[PDB]
């Protein structure tokens, strides 16, 4: 059966070509980092995408930082039932969770907290770190500096909360603004720290929609996540 | 079929108390986390309180903390929500919802779109 | 004589345990590499092979520990195998250093490490390692000065090799490697301590809203392993070189050598068993064997 | 409109579903067992297959 | 009016339940007590496929039982030669998040889709020799969960928008849209006659649809949680479904009710895929516990377990001739069992 041997040889040649192509694809793939952008529509996540860029079910934004390729996915045109399609992002480097701090009166802050808890405690997402962006900081500052929107009316534990001693405020913020900011930050943290597994970590960051440092912040969180994963692999952490 | 039947409601003067109930059938009650959600007129869905499978873990929203009480009866597949010192802002349709999976505390029952595992709901009105 | 027998028995025991443990580790790493793309696993397999080679080499020396005759002609023959031992040990130490380097690189350059690391570089590294090991081991064979004169008709490392060889092998070889090791690990420990303090701050904040020595626990072990492995033998050789009349051959190539050999035994635990993947693979082997 | 429209569609759909005929479980079980026994031999997974024709050998 | 409508719906559902109960003269378990049990069957991994980078989510066997296609979320769609383990094509996908793949009965086309909400048809036998996009379907408003070919020109698709649709490939327009599901539609199975299909849609219910009449014929509601898997019995008169409640249920289109439930005490994880053997005696289901169980469709016992994977099992498909079963997992490896 000479024809059988000839077609087998042709198949082996095709396999070799496909192996070379897949090797190149693997090399390019391993050098690229994938990020997931999430958050409520009212949040400033859309402005962040526009700043970083300067009907489909998903949008891709590609940017390079220090000659490092980052791929960001924005899940648009999808229904609010996230429990199924969220599982696809179980292998992403980090999940960028953008929440507008100045959203307390529906009480969007409580919904954001519940969503963050759901992502953090999900069975398949336990291997993914979450980058928490506390956006709309200027709105919160102007709301708490002088206004009738009492935080304790919606978060009664605020009345008995004091700013931690290990806090670095930007020169010029009133103590009340810093107290509210750190109260929100610690309310978000208490969900993540409660796990105690150490397999994934949360990285809160006070952010403004116009801040250009966001790219540098994401780069720093990616570096920290990779370093912590490697250290835990080496039993150092 | 998975069925949830909320009961209790109507009209109550401000500062009173009300007892809500949720009959459950068609599934193993003890293996699923449950929570209460409400939708005020002109507003979206809001999460009120949740209870674990055995009830050891209970949580409430900040505006309801210390005011209402969520309890479950696994022996007869019923969930309760005791309300007292009601205020006008509490007027809303309260839905008894069960989020999807058993043996898991991950829970996604606040979706605006029609959720398959929540009951018809009951109307609670707080006015003089 | 009873002395050489009593030692040879121990040698045999040690060798067999070494070989068995490293063969198990090597097969585990091979299966894991088949199952996963981890480049660092190649280094671990290298290490295991090196260790097994060491063990094998040691076994060879059994021929003259046990009751056996000797003759002047034995020079070359036995010398060959002593060179083989030297080579194996150098291979092991350079494998360890390679591993260390890899780790260091991964921690310090998380992005470039992923970008550049691949099978080609690991294989190249391995090859080079082997080559340099062999070279180092076989140096005294050609080099005159390193050759021990006045052959007694009996063999060991110093019966053939001049103490200038251990001098050089210390000065240019092991000390620098140790230094590098130390440096790398100290930097790693500093980074881990910074991450630990950050994590502790976050955990304290979360607990209020509602382990520090671990890095040292590993660093210390690692250090006290790598250094301790050959430090005492090399120090004692240095001393003997310096000395005009010192007589430490009674311990130097009788017991201080074996701390080095023991490393080969410690390695398959430290570097392989300490990893969860290798433990899972070994558990799978145990289940499969029980299923046969 | 949508709130009552959904119920109005659901009731008609269920009414249409109700008009179908139904068969007893016993006869369905008999048919399933008959199919399984008739096609039992032609299942390489249920029964062993010699390596002479097994392509995966 | 709404209260009266709900009362009428509840009364008619009660009538449906009463009618279904009247047909429950006897249980399938009691009738099958006499048949010889399958005993124990121990399958072994005959082939292992490597080359995918990210987790593999879906695969489909060819009609000739020789070529198979598997989709990985790294953006690569690969066609495998089952007998010799060789790779025939490696199609690069525009969208990395592919969630479904399909193989045409004639094998001239391959379809796939995912979070992009678009189903792309690939022509494998273009005269140029290279794979090209033949048609793109972009009428859905949600992620594509499943798709299956009726012929070289007709493909039925499943989407997260809670609606299934029948697509005319040459026209590229929806010939018929199926509505009635409440939750996200996950799995789609075509009947052997190609005239009916069933799907579970995260509402603990399965709906039977007519491909030509475009209406739901029967509804099954035996499950307690989201349904992830669905497959017809080989004769086409019954189908099995997998749900997150860790139980598999067999429904008969003529009895209109559940026949039996497959479950065990120590399994508390959802089922990802289900398939029947050629004879239908063996039911193979994938589990999130990294292993696949084999169930006796009649005696309600576990006949065997497949534990070649080390990550979540995402897909499971038996060959048309029943020679072997291939299972995929998030570990990026496929195991072929026989
Ligand atoms: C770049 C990094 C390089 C690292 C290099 C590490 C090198 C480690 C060294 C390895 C070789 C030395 C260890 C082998 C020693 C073998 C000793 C032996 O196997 O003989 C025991 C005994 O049988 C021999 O003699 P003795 O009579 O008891 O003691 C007198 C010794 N002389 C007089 C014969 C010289």
């Amino acid at each position: 059966t000479e024809d059988q041997r000839n077609e087998e040889k042709a198949q082996r040649e095709a396999n070799k070509k496909i192996e070379k192509q897949l090797q190149k694809d693997k090399q390019v793939y391993r050098a690229t980092h994938r990020l997931l952008l999430l958050g409520a529509g009212e949040s400033g996540k859309n402005t962040i995408v526009k700043q970083m860029r300067i009907t489909s079910g998903i949008f891709e934004t590609k940017f390079q930082v220090d000659k490092v390729n980052f791929h960001m996915f924005d899940v648009g045109a999808q229904r609010d039932e996230r429990r199924k399609w969220i599982q696809c992002f179980n292998d992403v480097t980090a999940i960028i969770f953008v929440v507008a701090s100045s959203s307390y009166n529906t009480n969007r802050l409580q919904a954001a907290l519940k969503l963050f808890d759901s992502i953090w405690n999900n069975k398949w997402l336990r291997d993914t770190s979450v980058i928490l962006f506390l956006n709309k900081q200027d709105l919160l500052a102007e709301k708490v500096l002088a206004g009738k929107s009492k935080i304790e009316d919606y978060f009664p534990e605020f009345a008995r909360y004091t700013t931690p001693e290990d806090a670095t405020p930007e020169p010029g913020e009133d103590p009340r603004v810093t107290r509210a900011k750190y109260f929100i930050r610690d309310e978000f943290l208490r969900i993540s720290t409660a796990s105690g597994d150490g397999r994934h970590y949360c990285y809160p960051h006070f952010t403004c929609s116009v801040d250009t440092e966001n790219i540098r912040r994401v780069f720093n969180d990616c570096r920290d996540i990779i370093q912590r994963m490697h250290l835990r692999q080496y039993e150092l952490l | 079929q998975v069925q949830l039947q909320e009961s209790g409601g109507g009209l109550v003067q401000p500062g009173g108390s009300l007892r809500l109930s949720c009959a459950a059938s068609g599934f193993t009650f003890s293996n699923y986390k449950m929570n209460w959600v409400r939708q005020a007129p002109g507003k979206g869905l809001e999460w009120v309180s949740d209870i674990s499978q055995s009830g050891a873990s209970i949580s409430y929203t900040g505006s309801v903390k210390g005011r209402f009480t969520i309890s479950r009866d696994n022996a007869k597949n019923t969930l309760y929500l005791q309300m007292n010192s009601l205020k006008p802002e509490d007027t809303a349709v309260y839905y008894c919802a069960r989020c999807p999976a058993p043996f898991t505390r991950d829970c996604f029952d606040v979706t605006s779109t029609t959720y398959a595992y929540r009951g018809q709901g009951t109307q609670v009105t707080v006015s003089s | 004589m009873e002395s050489s027998f009593s030692f040879g028995v121990i040698l045999a025991v040690l060798a067999s345990l070494i070989i068995a443990t490293n063969t198990l580790v090597a097969v585990a790493v091979l299966l894991l590499i088949h199952k996963n793309d981890g480049v660092s696993l190649c280094f671990t397999l290298n290490l295991a092979v090196a260790d097994t080679l060491i063990g094998v080499a040691i076994s060879g020396l059994l021929t003259d520990q046990l009751s056996s005759p000797s003759r002047p002609t034995q020079k070359t023959l036995c010398s060959l195998r002593m060179a083989f031992v030297t080579s194996s040990a150098a291979a092991s130490v350079l494998t360890v250093m390679l591993i260390t380097f890899d780790r260091y690189l991964a921690i310090k350059q998380p992005f470039r490490y992923l970008k550049i690391m691949s099978g080609f570089v690991a294989g190249a590294c391995i090859a080079g390692l082997w080559l340099v090991s062999y070279l180092i081991g076989f140096l005294p064979l050609g080099i005159p000065m390193f050759q021990q004169t006045a052959y007694k008709g009996q063999c060991s490392f110093f019966a053939v090799f001049h103490p200038h060889f251990v001098l050089t092998l210390s000065c240019v070889g092991f000390f620098p490697a140790m230094l590098l090791f130390v440096f790398f690990y100290c930097d790693m420990l500093k980074i881990a301590s910074m991450h630990s303090q950050q994590i502790r701050k976050m955990e304290h904040a979360g607990a209020m809203a509602g382990s520090d020595f671990k890095a040292l626990r590993t660093v210390s072990v690692l250090i006290g392993s790598f250094a301790l492995s050959w430090t005492p033998f090399l120090i004692t050789g240095i001393v003997q070189v310096a000395c005009q009349e010192c007589h430490l051959y009674l311990v130097l190539e009788r017991y201080l050598w074996l701390l080095g050999v023991g490393n080969s035994l410690l390695n398959p635990l430290i570097y392989a068993y300490w990893q969860k993947e290798v433990r899972l693979q070994l558990y799978h082997m145990a289940l499969g064997v029980k299923k046969v | 409109t949508a709130s009552i429209a959904q119920a109005r569609k659901l009731v008609e759909q269920l009414k249409m579903e109700a008009n179908i005929d139904r068969i007893k479980v016993s006869k369905a079980a008999a048919d399933l067992m008959a199919y399984c026994e008739a096609h039992a031999k032609e299942d390489p997974l249920l029964t062993p297959v010699p390596a002479s024709e097994n392509p995966f050998r | 009016e709404l209260d009266q409508l709900r009362q009428e719906a509840e009364q008619l559902k009660n009538q449906i339940r009463d009618a279904r109960k009247a047909c429950a003269d006897a249980t399938l378990s009691q009738i099958t007590n006499n048949i010889d049990p399958v005993g124990r069957i121990q399958m072994r991994t005959r082939r292992t496929l490597r080359g995918h980078l990210a987790k593999i989510y879906a695969m489909h066997w060819g009609t000739d039982s020789r070529l198979l296609v598997s989709a990985s979320q790294d953006g690569k769609l690969i066609i495998w030669d089952s007998y010799t383990t060789n790779k025939v094509h490696a199609i690069p996908l525009r969208s990395s998040w592919v969630m479904t793949c399909a193989y045409a009965p004639s094998g001239n086309y391959v379809a796939c889709g995912g979070l992009d909400n678009i189903c792309s048809i690939y022509n494998l036998k273009t005269r140029e020799g290279n794979v090209r996009v033949s048609r793109e379907l972009a009428g859905h408003t949600g992620y594509l969960s499943c798709c299956r070919f009726l012929d070289d020109n007709q493909i039925v698709t499943s989407s997260g928008d809670t609606t299934c649709a029948l697509w005319d490939i040459e026209t590229g327009q929806q010939t018929t849209t199926f509505t009635g599901h409440t939750g996200d539609v996950m799995s789609l199975s075509l009947a052997p006659d190609t005239r009916l299909f069933v799907s579970g849609a995260c509402d603990a219910s399965a709906k039977l649809w007519d491909v030509r009449e475009g209406m739901c014929r029967q509804t099954f509601t035996g499950h307690e949680s989201d349904i992830n898997a669905i497959c017809f019995f080989p004769n086409g008169n019954a189908f099995a479904t997998g749900s997150d409640d860790a139980t598999c249920r067999l429904f008969d289109l003529r009895a209109d009710q559940e026949l039996m439930t497959y479950s065990h005490d120590n399994i508390i994880c959802g089922i990802t895929s289900v398939s029947f053997s050629k004879s239908g005696r063996l039911l193979l289901a994938g589990y999130d516990d990294f292993n696949c169980n084999v169930w006796d469709a009649l005696k309600a016992d576990r006949a065997g377990v497949l534990a070649g994977h080390d990550n979540r099992v995402s897909c499971l498909g038996v060959t048309d001739d029943g020679m072997a079963v291939a299972t995929g997992s998030w570990d990026s490896f496929l195991k072929i069992w026989n």
